[PDB]
């Protein structure tokens, strides 16, 4: 069963690492912008909804494709505004 | 001579192996050790929901994808703890653009694969691979098939080409501070990603356990040798992209293609 | 004959100084340079300086400032009385000519003002003069050793310092600890020069010491950061020391030729050329023309090869390596070519005093026929390849540009200078190895100085050298391969072996050394980057009393903080790799 | 078994310290038998160059680096030995300060050599700096009768 293989799987995990021990402050600029993964941050929050989506849409019909389409036409809408607010841009 | 190709894996995994372990002063200990295994038990564990054979599946569980995700996100701790516990800036720096590339690359694999099992409307593996039985899942989905490719690729599988070199100056690669067995297990780590996402992108979108005149285990594993063939081809053919060009066809191109597509397979499945 | 020693006392440069300063203060030597030498007190070098700067037609670049031993010369008829020399060679460009000022220094004084204000190149000069001799210049903003490390003891060109590591104690590792001490403790004392800015948060000392690829060897440029801008950088040299000049004077007028070879790699009888030709000015050697077309097609191949080494390397840093590493099997094939003729790939040690070792075997015609056919489409699919592409050129665009004053007080040569509005070669300007009977043209720049015109202008050059090698096969002519003269080093081999007096010849010749009479000679020629020369000084003996290489690398490596300050570390490694610097041309 | 000599024959990783000459021939080398070779993760480490004396310790400290097996390959007569600089500026061989395994002399070698010298440090790592009683064999003793046996060449008119 699958606990079989995670048993067996942590012990290879411990077997190599026992054998392996027995054979013997101020950034300035860089860094920030990690912005981009906020981002994703946000957006697997969004895409989790697209997530459970897809196991029901063929009893879901024309009102669901509707307001699928609405619901990505909003996420376009914002990544278009931080596009053009120099939000999404080249990033160090 | 060797006259196999796999050998000189064989070989690398056996040199890594008893060689003089260091200690790294002002360092933390505890994700030194730690991070070599987030990459490595993840894409270990991801191998458990492969249909291998119906008779001797190695987990016959409801669900496989969600786990795969959980598996993807779960990747960049270990770039991450790894940044932090090399403990030098410049390290440190490298991990945190490498990681970067890989959260934003990382997106784009879950809305690809909601193509795929919204066509096939079940997490189950084995309602998908006997989905495949005449028409396989590839004809209409294209822009998902390589969406998926791309980002199956660019989990720190070395095509980006930022991991063991930096660009931007004031910072190097994070796989310096680190030369005992944990550069072994990064190399298996990444072995075993590449080889996943093979038998993945098979057995999902390509059609697993066929047989036209074979037993079809066997054709499921030449498909994957070909495959795998093709990933080395495509692999070695592509070029470094610099971090700009792979900043910029991240999340303009990608997330629209996807998005367009679940509205298509979603306008055409009813 | 173009070897007789003469004063170009006539030379209107000489009658100018002569009625602006009237009699006294100068003496005119008699040398083989072919420039005009004069002796000028220290006292008043700047007065003359400044003069000769703003003349009708100025000097406008200082080619060479250096230093001479001059204690052990017997034969110092006319010179004054001197225990230490330093040389300034200044061209005027507009004149074509130069002009070589000597000041005379005693054992107790060496002291003499600066004279980087007019000319800022001289400043690493100066310093370079501080280390390898003992003269300390007054006024030098940062005089510290540049060659040797801080704790050496000792001037490595003075005859009282014995030459050959033998004489001092061997890695005994007495040293290793002191250094490896010195280097744990890595601190900024702000001694590197000015180094106004404090070390604080304020400012990020770097060292940046490019040990990646086409770094063009390992060395460290300590930078100081604010606000991720360059804000002062300055270059650590002299880690691939070789102390050419130094092996000079231990070493025969024959035995010399394979370290010249080592100057530049790539350059191979680039490097030999300026050598060969100022030993036979020494010698007063007219060459047949059969020794000249030899040369001209060696010098033309190897130009060839280092140009498209550039060319290689300037699309594989910035740009797409994918199709221009055909261009290295490419490269292969000239390196056949060299070793079918000399005999080995690189290092070819080829050239001799008054000719060549061996004549060219009987299939070179073929050849060099089958390569000059073939080669013309290949470079038209570069010129396409790199002319039209459009990624690199809108990055290439007035990335650290300069103008003809700027590269004019920087001494820099070679396609920096051509890239300008300047139209100066030497081969045209000063013909030498028999260019002046061939049909050629020097392409420019315009008057914007880039990278992108930088290497338009290496690929118009390289066509142009495909059409002397072309010329070179159509009209090469018949005879000897080696000058008629008792001077002439070895003497044909086939002679040797049958008469006696070439037998003896070649004995002495070759034990201790051919005797070239005591006199002064001095030759630059074009070499694969900017202008290469020899200053060559013989006291009557058989080995050289000072050996001079002027390498336009060194200028080029000490441009880089003038024109970078201001810009980003990108654009600097991007600067590195545009510019034509060699760590071993810069630390001979 | 023997097993870990089968490891150590069959892979060895390169660390590449060509200096400002001599390493064109290494790329001509590199570029027909393979960014794999990294600092600090390399056991080999091929000495090529004059090694000057400023900068000996970084080649100090870069041997310190490596794992517990260390082989070094010199190349060059600038770097087995003095080579041509006999002068105050050079050490007369990198083998003053770290042991060296095997020499490959010439200025610069060529890419054959390179080759042949991973056969000969295969060849060295194959039997167990340990001699195990077997490289008293040297190449000058090796050869001795297949260069003896040599009676005419080409003669150099030709092409
Ligand atoms: S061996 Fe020859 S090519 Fe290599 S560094 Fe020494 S002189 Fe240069």
């Amino acid at each position: 069963a699958f606990a079989i293989f995670l048993i067996v799987a942590i012990g290879l995990c411990c077997l190599m690492l026992v054998g392996g021990w027995f054979l013997g402050a101020r950034l300035r600029l860089s860094a920030k912008f990690y912005l981009v993964a906020m981002f994703f941050v946000i957006f697997d929050v969004e895409a989790l909804y697209l997530f459970a989506w897809s196991t029901s849409i063929r009893e879901s019909g024309w009102v669901g494709f509707v307001e699928a389409a609405i619901f990505i036409f909003v996420l376009l809408a914002g990544l278009v505004y931080l596009v053009r607010i120099g939000a999404l841009d080249w990033t160090p | 001579v060797g006259w196999g190709g796999s050998l000189q894996l064989v070989a690398d995994m056996i040199k890594m192996f008893f060689k003089e372990d260091w200690i790294p002063k002002f360092s933390d200990r505890v994700i030194f050790t730690l991070a070599p295994m987030i990459a490595f038990t993840s894409l270990l564990l991801a191998f458990a929901i492969v249909p291998v054979s119906p008779g001797w599946v190695v987990a016959d569980l409801n669900i496989g994808i969600l786990f795969f995700l959980m598996m993807a996100g779960l990747a960049v701790y270990a770039v991450l703890f790894a940044g932090w516990s090399s403990n030098n800036k410049y390290s440190l720096l490298g991990a945190m653009r490498a990681s970067a590339q890989t959260l934003s690359y990382e997106v784009f694999l879950g809305l690809s694969l909601m193509g795929v099992v919204a066509q096939a409307g079940s997490f189950n593996m084995t309602d998908i691979v006997n989905s495949q039985a005449h028409v396989w899942n590839v004809i209409p989905q294209f822009f998902g098939f390589i969406t998926f490719a791309i980002a199956g690729v660019a989990v720190c599988h070395r095509h980006p080409f930022d991991q063991p070199e930096a660009e931007q100056e004031l910072a190097d690669g994070y796989h310096i501070e680190y030369s005992g067995m944990k550069f072994g297990l990064f190399f298996v780590g990444e072995y075993i990603g590449i080889v996943t996402i093979s038998a993945l992108m098979v057995t999902l979108f390509f059609g697993g356990w066929q047989g036209p005149l074979l037993p079809p285990f066997i054709w499921f594993a030449l498909k994957t040798a070909f495959f795998m063939m093709m990933f080395i081809l495509i692999r070695a053919s592509l070029p470094r992209p610099r971090y700009d060009q792979v900043m910029s066809f991240g999340w303009k191109i990608c997330l629209p293609l996807t998005l367009i597509n679940l509205l298509v397979t979603a306008a055409v499945i009813l | 004959p173009a070897w007789q020693t003469r004063d170009h006392l006539d030379d209107p440069v000489i009658g100018e100084l002569r009625n602006r300063f009237g009699p006294d203060a100068f003496t005119v030597q008699a040398t083989r340079t072919g420039v005009p030498v004069v002796w000028i007190k220290r006292e008043q070098l700047l007065e003359v300086g400044d003069f000769l700067k703003k003349l009708p037609k100025p000097y406008v670049m200082l080619f060479d400032l250096h230093g001479m031993d001059e204690r052990l010369r017997t034969h110092r008829e006319g010179l004054p009385a001197a225990d230490f020399s330093v040389f300034y060679h200044l061209i005027s460009i507009d004149r074509n000519r130069d002009i070589m000022l000597k000041v005379a220094l005693a054992e107790n004084d060496l002291h003499v003002p600066t004279f980087t204000k007019l000319f800022p190149n001289a400043n690493w000069y100066e310093r370079e003069t501080w280390d390898l001799f003992g003269i300390t210049f007054d006024g030098h903003p940062n005089l510290r050793r540049i060659m040797m490390p801080q704790t050496w003891k000792g001037h490595p060109l003075r005859k009282d310092y014995p030459a050959r590591a033998t004489e001092f104690s061997p890695f005994e590792l007495t040293k290793a600890k002191q250094d490896l001490e010195m280097e744990a403790l890595t601190f900024k004392p702000e001694e590197w020069g000015m180094k106004r800015g404090t070390e604080n948060e304020d400012f990020m000392f770097l060292n940046l010491g490019p040990n990646h690829p086409s770094a063009h060897g390992a060395f460290r440029i300590v930078l100081q950061l604010d606000g991720e801008e360059i804000v002062d950088c300055v270059p650590d040299i002299g880690y691939h020391h070789r102390g050419a000049e130094k092996m000079g004077e231990r070493q025969s007028w024959h035995s010399y030729i394979p370290y010249t070879d080592r100057i530049e790699y790539l350059g191979g009888c680039v490097n030999e050329m300026p050598y060969v030709l100022a030993v036979e000015k020494l010698a007063g050697i007219t060459v047949p023309d059969r020794v000249n077309v030899i040369r001209v097609m060696l010098s033309e191949l190897f130009r060839i090869n280092s140009h498209l080494l550039y060319i290689s390397t300037f699309i594989q840093d910035v740009g797409a390596m994918t199709p221009v590493f055909f261009a290295f099997t490419d490269r292969q094939k000239i390196y056949d070519l060299v070793e079918a003729i000399t005999g080995f790939r690189m290092h070819p040690a080829w050239f001799r005093i008054g000719g060549v070792a061996h004549d060219l075997p009987r299939g070179w015609d073929r050849l060099l026929r089958e390569f000059l056919d073939w080669m013309p489409k290949r470079l038209a699919s570069y010129e396409k390849a790199a002319l039209q592409n459009t990624i690199l050129k809108g990055r290439s665009q007035g990335v650290a540009a300069y103008g003809a004053k700027e590269a004019l007080e920087w001494g820099t040569t070679g396609a920096g200078l051509r890239a300008t509005g300047i139209d100066f070669d030497v081969r045209k300007a000063r013909p030498y190895s028999g260019y002046e009977n061939f049909d050629f043209e020097i392409p420019v720049g315009g008057g914007v100085s880039d990278c992108y015109t930088r290497v338009m202008l290496k690929v118009e050059e390289l066509r142009q050298s495909l059409r002397i090698l072309e010329q070179c096969l159509n009209n090469m002519p018949e005879g000897p391969f080696k000058a008629d003269h008792p001077l002439t080093t070895p003497p044909p081999k086939e002679r040797t072996l049958q008469h006696i007096e070439t037998l003896i010849t070649h004995f002495l010749q070759v034990s201790w050394g051919p005797v070239m009479p005591a006199n002064e000679s001095f030759q630059m020629i074009e070499a694969t980057k900017g202008i290469n020369s020899y200053y060559l000084t013989s006291d009557g003996s058989t080995m050289s009393y000072r050996t001079r290489v002027r390498t336009p690398s060194f200028a080029h490596l000490q441009q880089i903080p003038a024109a970078i300050r201001g810009s980003l570390v990108s654009d600097l490694i991007v600067y590195l790799g545009s510019i034509d610097f060699v760590m071993s041309d810069v630390d001979r | 078994n023997d097993m870990v000599n089968w490891g150590r024959k069959n892979s060895i990783w390169p660390y590449n310290f060509g200096l400002s000459c001599c390493y064109v021939e290494m790329v001509t080398s590199f570029t027909a038998v393979h960014l794999r070779a990294s600092p600090r993760q390399a056991d080999l480490m091929v000495v090529a160059g004059t090694c000057f004396t400023k900068m000996a310790p970084v080649i100090q400290r870069l041997y310190d680096q490596m794992l517990e097996p260390k082989w070094v390959i010199s190349m060059g007569a600038c770097a087995n030995s003095g080579g041509m600089y006999d002068i105050y500026s050079v050490v007369q061989g990198v083998d003053k300060f770290i042991p060296v395994d095997v020499y490959i002399p010439g200025c610069p070698p060529r890419p054959e050599a390179y080759m042949q010298a991973l056969m000969l440090l295969q060849e060295s790592i194959g039997k167990e700096q340990g001699v195990y009683r077997a490289n008293m064999q040297s190449e000058r003793e090796r050869k001795r009768g297949e260069r003896i046996a040599v009676t005419n060449l080409r003669t150099p008119d030709e092409i």
